[PDB]
């Protein structure tokens, strides 16, 4: 199995809210589809139903927070455990040059529905940018993604 | 870090729910 810290759980609660935009406590196929399409993906209704099905333990058709936590607590089955984090980084690093620019970060924040002013987005870059080049490389991304 | 974790984990959640 696995065990999550209270901090990790709180972080996942915030992530959950980006899917559950109406705040009703559940993620519907429509809500999951909306986020994925905003990020450039194109899941079919059948695929969305399958994704929901995987974690929909009670089978009520939607994903609630407890089920979301299980998703985030499942251990990786892919031999190389870091690909998931590298793939996430590539979503932010739009032009794939290895560094997330403020422009690229603003775009992903907007796509995810994370409403932030340009100034707030610069504060994110500043927190992650340890070497001071004004952008965020993979290593810096890893560090700000760490729960502790 | 919450802004990075909130968004980064949302991206990761999608990755786990879907195949690559
Ligand atoms: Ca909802
Ligand atoms: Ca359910
Ligand atoms: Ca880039
Ligand atoms: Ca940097």
């Amino acid at each position: 199995a696995d065990q999550l810290t209270d901090e990790q759980i709180a972080e996942f609660k915030e992530a959950f809210s980006l899917f559950d935009k109406d705040g009703d406590g559940t993620i519907t196929t429509k809500e999951l589809g909306t986020v994925m399409r905003s990020l450039g993906q194109n899941p079919t209704e059948a695929e969305l139903q399958d994704m929901i099905n995987e974690v929909d333990a009670d089978g009520n058709g939607t994903i609630d927070f407890p089920e979301f936590l299980n998703l985030m607590a499942r251990k990786m089955k892919d031999t190389d455990s870091e690909e998931e984090l590298k793939e996430a980084f590539r979503v932010f690093d739009k032009d794939g040059n290895g560094f997330i620019s403020a422009a690229e970060l603003r775009h992903v924040m907007t796509n995810l529905g994370e409403k932030l002013t340009d100034e707030e987005v610069d504060e994110m870059i500043r927190e992650a940018d340890v070497d001071g080049d004004g952008q965020v490389n993979y290593e810096e991304f890893v560090q700000v993604m760490m729960a502790k | 870090r919450r802004k990075w974790q909130k968004t980064g984990h949302a991206v990761r959640a999608i990755g786990r729910l879907s195949s690559s």
